[PDB]
DNA sequence: GCGCAATCAGCTGTGACTACCT
DNA sequence: AGGTAGTCACAGCTGATTGCGCT
């Protein structure tokens, strides 16, 4: 149902490297980036699903 | 009441952890309290076991180029 | 033999649906031992709980 | 016999060594070799070019629903022909592009000839969403083309682009006069197909002096359009072609000037849209029509407004900056600073201009012959 | 030799730092080279490297290549001498060779030219310009057995004797225990014996100059030796074979290794040949069109070396082939020869120069060094870096995603340890739905998937979960190669499953995208074909991993040959809008229904 | 009734897991 | 107190049999 959804999301997409990954996200730069060239650097090393 | 160490996981090593203490792999059924998926109760008498056991599993899946 | 070898065991792994041994603890009376301590002694395993009650 | 079953080419005997350790010295001429990669042309091809009067013809049948480029063939084409249009009008100041597309065995002539960049655009970008129905008819395109480009001068190249996606086509009368009247009036055609070659676009090319190719996939179409980008070659001296165009200022309105005149402009009057209420804009030198965009022909007066600076940026083709002499450095008896950066120069080599005899470095030399297009001694 | 950090260090031994980096390169005692790739003179080291040593890896800075006694008997072979390879060695070390590098060189290059293998009239004759050397080996036992009747004294001229035909591997491997290792040199150019054929080239085919260089190298001073050219299934190798075919000008013998194989090695004769089809003949038992009399024949392996009856016309075709000589035997996917039975084929047939092509040199249980002298040393290694660089070879981004263990596959994943739990992280749920995810991602961007995953069992619910084609293998011929001839050019359909079966050279279309799921354990060489598969950022393949599990270690044990060759694997461990759509196995129920047909096989 | 294609038996390659002697 | 021939999975090949089609 719909909570059996959530339950598998939670369980699934937070299992191992989330529950460290997440925190340092919390406690991490929080604002704006270094540089633009980091951006394009990111850009152009991350595949084209996750640039969407 | 029950006195010890609160240990938090992914449900993969709570499953680990579930199966050590079923299969008897430390000797005896030191873990007795099961609270959530990703969380259980241990006596910290033997925590030193339960780390190298942990150890072996994640080295024993890895290939060390050494 | 094949043709019978691949529907024997049809019918035999559609039997099994639980494998796993049920490990809930069913403990029986509790123990009193010193210092307001209290045991719990599994009756299908063995396992033992001691715990301090308040 | 072959080349490579000969002897084995040992490339590592170029470097010697003579005092146990000149081996650097040697590299450091692999450096100077490294540099002057270029032919010092950024083209190196055509140096001059003709007005182009282009009409692109569009196919709208149901051959455009193919899914060969995705998502179909209709939105890829209109893609691709708005990059056209952009480079086109980048690569010539004073061309113009009309559109016309065939459809249930008519034509319909989508966008005026004119210059306009955004217009032309825009008409593409409304069309892509155009319902696809019937068959195309290539001799009412092609007679509508040349009923339009019959009046225009002789010095402008007339060109018709068609993009044919469909492999057949309705004539309501025998095409091949109409192949030979176009021949007769100067009219170059090329057509791009996309399902296969088809008899009628060969002969038509053939016969009109066109160029008639089939695409492969996107990339190919994309590169055929490029290739059709460039103008065509030009005579030294043909005719007495002029034309009167004039040059609008740039004049922006501010409220601390007591000449501040709010106006709407004459291109934007024509839209559907509420017309831009802006504090300026372009003026026309002859009738002070407010325009927004450039460059633009006046609607009012028939002048045609350019921007001078986008004439100016081919001025270099017509004086190429002539090659420095190479000379080395213990050749060269005078000052050891290079005229340009004012650099120290230590380069086994030193470029001499032939006018004003400065002293430029590599690196001088190769961005006056590359960006700057004219010797800095020289300005002076 | 000293331990300080556990690092071997030979910072007295190489003291020769004259004046003062300028030479790009490090040598070794035991036998080791560091080169500079970021130097003006990169081309000319490299070119003088790759004729006297192989590589051992070509990252993007430091490449690091390997000295074997092999490689200089290559570099030998070629018109390079001792004094100039020593003297250049020299002139590029900025730290001065150790005086174990020297003596092991002289060693290695004395002994090359002493002992030369001929082959005559059908018979086997080894030839040696000083005669004290066959008194040398005469009391050697092995050696003995193969003169046949003993061979008296074979007054020739120089001394030669002939050896036993099928013992000719054991000689061969003995020579080089003796340090007087065989060299095969076929010189082509004047025979005036057997008869060569009117084959050549089309002058419409240009090659690449990596090409150039490898068939250069192949023929250095006018003739022709054995050797192994090693080239990437996307870059051009059949036109290699081909050209080397047409140079050789003699009667050609194609070795492939599917049925399949043969067809495609005919096809690239007949587009780069210009040969007639009588003479080109296919002996694989499906149409005869008469071997007999032939000029280039094209066969299979697992057919030349039957151990039991064979067929009546086959025999009589393989009669006829085991008696004339053969020029340039070519074979395909040399890396699986040292076999049981694909040894013996070398020693089946009698050929004068035997040419190895590969993609994937690397095997385990240790083979590569029969080969070696099964057929000869390592000739051509191409660098892939610089070979993508060109842009001759897409430049694939390599990528290892590993998805999380569900909780209803680890506990029986770690129940159970006898063999059974292979299923369990194919299966992954997790994987499942990545797998799902890349696939829809990349019909919506438009790329070509191949998926690869052996264990077809678990393939069989993979594939008809989400109604889509997939290659079983024991299926049939045509229908094999309908599915992959309309898998390339069809708009509808542009996502296919193999299992197993790609794993060789096939005729398998151009593609962008390639999922591995649940490969063998540690075949570097599958691995590396699957790779071979996408090549030809324009492509990029990802593989798909259980955490947890024996198939990490699997996966970081078998991409090291990559890693050498120069290709990275990013670490992907969170997809993109994952949940932005539904995938399968969203809920828990469904999930642990898998369990049960997961563990149904019950294989007992 | 004959002829072509589908099918199986037997052997082999590749990689990994497992039970008794220096 | 520490290592290799059988065994298993999954593919390949060739050598026969063996039911299916007929203007
Ligand atoms: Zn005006
Ligand atoms: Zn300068
Ligand atoms: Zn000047």
């Amino acid at each position: 149902g719909t909570s059996s959804q959530a339950e598998a999301a939670r369980i699934l997409a937070a299992s191992w490297p989330q529950n460290r990954e997440d925190e340092e996200k919390q406690k991490l730069k929080g604002g704006p980036k270094k540089t633009k060239r980091e951006k394009k650097a990111a850009a152009s090393h991350l595949f084209p699903f996750e640039k969407l | 009441v029950l006195k010890g160490v609160l240990i938090e996981c992914d449900p993969a090593m709570k499953q680990f952890l579930l199966y050590l203490d079923e299969s008897n792999a430390l000797g005896k059924k030191f873990i007795i309290q099961d609270i959530d998926d990703t969380h259980v109760f241990v006596i910290a008498e033997l925590v030193n076991v339960l780390q190298e056991r942990v150890g072996e599993l994640m080295d024993q899946n890895a290939f060390s180029l050494t | 033999d094949k043709k019978v070898k691949e529907l024997r065991r049809a019918v035999r792994s559609s039997v099994w649906k639980r494998e796993t041994i049920v490990h809930q603890h069913e403990y029986g009376p509790e123990e009193n031992l010193e210092d307001d301590m209290y045991r719990k002694t599994c009756t299908m395993c063995g396992h033992e709980l001691t715990y301090e009650k308040m | 016999t072959k080349r490579w079953e000969g002897g084995y080419e040992r490339t590592w005997e170029i470097l010697k060594e003579d005092e146990s350790g000149s081996l650097k010295a040697t590299i450091e001429d692999i450096l100077f070799k490294a540099k002057r990669k270029r032919v010092f042309e950024h083209h190196g091809q055509v140096r001059l070019g003709m007005m182009r009067h282009l009409y692109v013809v569009v196919d709208g049948s149901r051959t455009m629903e193919d899914q060969d480029l995705k998502p179909n063939r209709l939105t890829c084409t209109l893609k691709l022909l708005e990059y056209f249009v952009e480079e086109y009008f980048d690569q010539n100041p004073i061309s113009q592009i009309g559109i016309i597309v065939t459809k249930s065995k008519r034509a319909e002539k989508l966008t005026e000839l004119s210059g306009n960049p955004r217009k032309h655009i825009t008409s593409l970008k409304k069309a892509v969403d155009m319902t696809c129905h019937g068959e195309p008819s290539l001799y009412n395109s092609l007679s509508i083309a040349m009923q339009t480009l019959k009046h225009m001068p002789g010095h402008t190249s007339r060109e018709v682009l068609i993009i044919f996606s469909s492999l057949t086509t309705c004539d309501p009368s025998n095409i091949y006069d109409l192949i030979k009247t176009l021949k007769a009036a100067k009219i170059r055609v090329s057509v791009i197909g996309l399902s296969a070659e088809v008899r009628v676009c060969t002969v038509l090319a053939r016969e009109t002096g066109g160029t008639y190719h089939v695409i492969l996939d996107e990339s190919h179409y994309k590169e055929l359009l490029t290739h059709h980008v460039s103008p065509p070659p030009a005579s030294s001296s043909s005719e007495c072609s002029l034309i009167r165009m004039g040059f609008p200022q740039h004049t922006i309105a501010s409220l601390s000037d007591q000449d501040a005149k709010p106006s709407f402009s004459m291109a934007h009057l024509d839209g559907n849209t509420e017309p831009g209420l802006t504090l300026g804009g372009y003026f026309c030198p002859q009738c002070r029509a407010k325009y927004c965009e450039l460059p633009v022909e006046c609607k009012i007066c028939g002048l045609t407004l350019v921007s001078a600076p986008h004439l100016a940026r081919s001025y270099h083709h017509l004086f190429p900056l002539d090659a420095f002499q190479e000379i080395p450095l213990e050749e060269y008896n005078g000052e050891r600073f290079c005229y340009g950066c004012q650099g120290e120069l230590k380069d086994q080599h030193v470029y001499v201009c032939a006018v004003c005899q400065n002293v430029f470095c590599v690196d001088c030399d190769v961005f006056v012959h590359d960006s700057l297009h004219c010797c800095p001694g020289c300005i002076h | 030799k000293v331990d300080e950090y556990g690092a071997k260090d030979y910072r007295l031994q190489m003291p020769l730092k004259d004046d003062h980096t300028s030479r790009p390169l490090w040598v070794a005692p035991d036998g080791h080279i560091f080169l500079e790739a970021f130097s003006p003179v990169y081309k000319y080291a490299q070119d003088f490297l790759v004729a006297i040593a192989e590589p051992v890896c070509r990252p993007t800075h430091v490449h690091e290549y390997k000295l074997t006694a092999y490689s200089l008997y290559a570099a030998v072979s070629v018109g390079l001498q001792t004094s100039d390879i020593t003297e250049y060695l020299r002139k590029l070390s900025k730290t001065g060779v150790p005086d174990g590098i020297m003596q092991f060189i002289k060693l290695c290059t004395v002994s090359y030219g002493k002992v030369k293998l001929v082959l005559k009239h059908n018979r086997y004759f080894v030839e040696s310009c000083h005669p004290d050397v066959i008194q040398h080996l005469l009391q050697d036992p092995v050696i003995r057995e193969c003169r046949l009747r003993n061979s008296e004294g074979e007054a020739t001229e120089t001394v030669s004797f002939e050896v036993k035909q099928e013992m000719i591997e054991e000689l061969q491997k003995r020579c080089i225990h003796l340090e007087y290792p065989l060299l095969a040199e076929y010189d082509f150019r004047n025979d005036s014996v057997n008869p060569d054929i009117n084959i050549d080239l089309k002058p419409t085919a240009v090659l690449r100059p990596y090409q150039e260089k490898s068939l250069r190298k192949m023929f250095g001073n006018g003739r022709a030796r054995s050797g192994v050219i090693v080239l990437p299934c996307g870059a051009g190798k059949s036109l290699v074979g081909v050209t080397a075919a047409c140079t050789v000008r003699k009667r050609c013998l194609v070795l492939g290794n599917s049925a399949v194989s043969v067809e495609q090695w005919k096809a690239q004769f007949k587009m780069w040949s210009t040969i007639d089809d009588s003479q080109i003949c296919r002996f694989t038992s499906d149409a005869k069109d008469k071997p007999i009399g032939c000029s280039v024949a094209i066969s299979t392996y697992s057919m030349l070396g039957h151990t039991t009856k064979r067929s009546w016309e086959a025999e009589r075709v393989m009669e006829w082939l085991k008696t004339q000589e053969w020029g340039l035997m070519i074979l395909d996917e040399v890396h699986t020869i040292p076999a049981k039975m694909f040894r013996r084929v070398l020693t089946i047939v009698q050929a004068h120069c035997k040419l190895g092509l590969t993609a994937t040199l690397v095997r385990e249980d240790d083979k590569i060094v029969d080969l070696n002298f099964l057929i000869g040393p390592k000739l051509y290694e191409a660098n892939w870096m610089e070979l993508q660089n060109n842009g001759y070879i897409a430049k694939v981004q390599c990528a290892e995603v590993w998805c999380p263990m569900s909780p209803e596959f680890y506990r029986e994943y770690v129940a159970i340890k006898t063999k059974k739990r292979i299923l369990l992280y194919t299966m992954n749920p997790n994987k499942f739905r990545a797998c799902q995810f890349l696939i829809k991602f990349h019909e919506r961007r438009n790329d070509k998937i191949i998926v690869f995953a052996d264990n077809v069992f678990a393939l069989k619910e993979y594939a008809i979960r989400l109604n889509k084609p997939y290659i079983y293998g024991p299926t049939s011929q045509g229908e094999r190669m309908q599915i992959l001839q309309n898998f390339k050019h069809n708009p509808k359909i542009n996502t296919i499953f193999i299992s197993k079966v790609g794993d060789t050279s096939f005729d398998l279309p151009e593609a962008n995208v390639l999922i591995q799921i649940s490969s063998h354990g540690g075949s570097r060489r599958q691995e590396a074909q699957r790779l071979g598969r996408v090549l030809r950022y324009n492509a990029f393949f990802y593989s798909l991993v259980s955490q947890d599990t024996q198939e990490m270690a699997y996966s970081t044990k078998r991409q090291r040959f990559l890693v050498d060759q120069g290709y990275s694997f990013k670490v992907i461990t969170k997809l993109a809008g994952m949940e932005e759509e539904d995938l399968a196995f969203s809920t828990k129920e469904e999930q642990q229904q898998l369990l049960q047909k997961v563990l149904a096989a019950t294989d007992l």
